[PDB]
């Protein structure tokens, strides 16, 4: 998802299932190459 | 109008997107690892280009 080649309109934004997987989201809220990070509801630490 | 028993005057420089993260219960790179304030802070942030 993150890495995609080429990504969707706006107005026909993808849609991604994601299901029975292991999900480290240190990966994520961890590296440097996002400007914003807002997470609502949940704080990204205790995603883990 | 007000008094204090004390005052500190924390100085140091950063880039402007990140000042952001100069306030209560901020989130980032700054925020984190380098400076952060408590929930509770009682008092003012001053910066300048």
């Amino acid at each position: 998802v993150f890495n995609a080649t080429r990504f969707a309109s706006v107005y026909a934004w993808n849609r991604k299932r994601i299901s029975n997987c292991v999900a480290d989201y240190s990966v994520l809220y961890n590296s440097a190459s996002f400007s914003t990070f807002k997470c609502y509801g949940v704080s990204p630490t205790k995603l883990n | 109008d007000l008094c204090f028993t004390n005052v500190y005057a924390d100085s140091f420089v950063i880039r402007g997107d990140e000042v952001r993260q100069i306030a209560p219960g901020q989130t980032g790179k700054i925020a984190d690892y380098n400076y952060k304030l408590p929930d509770d802070f009682t008092g003012c942030v001053i910066a300048w280009n």
